[PDB]
């Protein structure tokens, strides 16, 4: 006597299902890339020949040392 | 101009591993040439006392040479403290 019930989709519609590649872009330039890494390197260098110019002072104080003990 | 243009931008598409090594290489071999400090770093590997410094025997003409370490003549080492 009560109506037919039966598995069937909402009045209406059900919301739209998305299918389509989505792969977002996602990144720097290739220009910004570069120039960072050669910015780094730049850094690195300088501050590496201060720290190998004072490691040569040092040396050659350490070789004095040793020069004056010889005798 | 064009042609090397054309040429470049060939091999920045499609060998940029090469394009890189090439110029890399290019740049470490013409460089050192126009460097100011390369003489610098010849004085420095000059400036590093191995061995022992051996006396000479003073004969009274050499106004040159120091008879202490702390006297004025001699090499300096000023230019490489504030190096
Ligand atoms: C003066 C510098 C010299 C010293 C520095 C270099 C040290 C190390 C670099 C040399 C290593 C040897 C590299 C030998 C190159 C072989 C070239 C070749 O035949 O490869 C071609 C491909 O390469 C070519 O396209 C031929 C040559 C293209 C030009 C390559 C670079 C030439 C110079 C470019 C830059 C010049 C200098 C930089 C300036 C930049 C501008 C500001 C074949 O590719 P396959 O792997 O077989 O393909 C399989 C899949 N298809």
């Amino acid at each position: 006597a009560s109506k037919v019930k039966q598995d069937m989709p909402p009045p209406g519609g059900y919301g739209p299902i998305d299918y389509k590649r989505n792969l977002p872009r996602r990144g720097l330039s290739g220009y910004s890339m570069f120039a960072v890494g050669i910015g780094t390197l730049l850094f690195g260098y300088w501050s590496m020949m201060k720290w190998n110019r004072e490691r040569r002072r040092l040396q050659i104080e350490d070789f004095e040392a040793r020069i004056a003990l010889m005798p | 101009a064009g042609r090397i243009a054309s040429f470049l931008k060939n091999a920045w598409a499609k060998e940029p591993v090469l394009v890189a090594s090439f110029a890399i290489g290019g740049l470490a071999i013409i460089l050192p040439s126009l460097s100011p400090y390369t003489n610098y770093a010849i004085r420095i590997n000059r400036a590093t006392p191995y061995n022992y410094p051996v006396p000479l025997r003073d004969d009274g003409n050499m106004p040159d040479v120091p008879s202490h370490p702390q006297d004025p003549q001699g090499p300096s080492l000023e230019w490489l403290k504030n190096l």
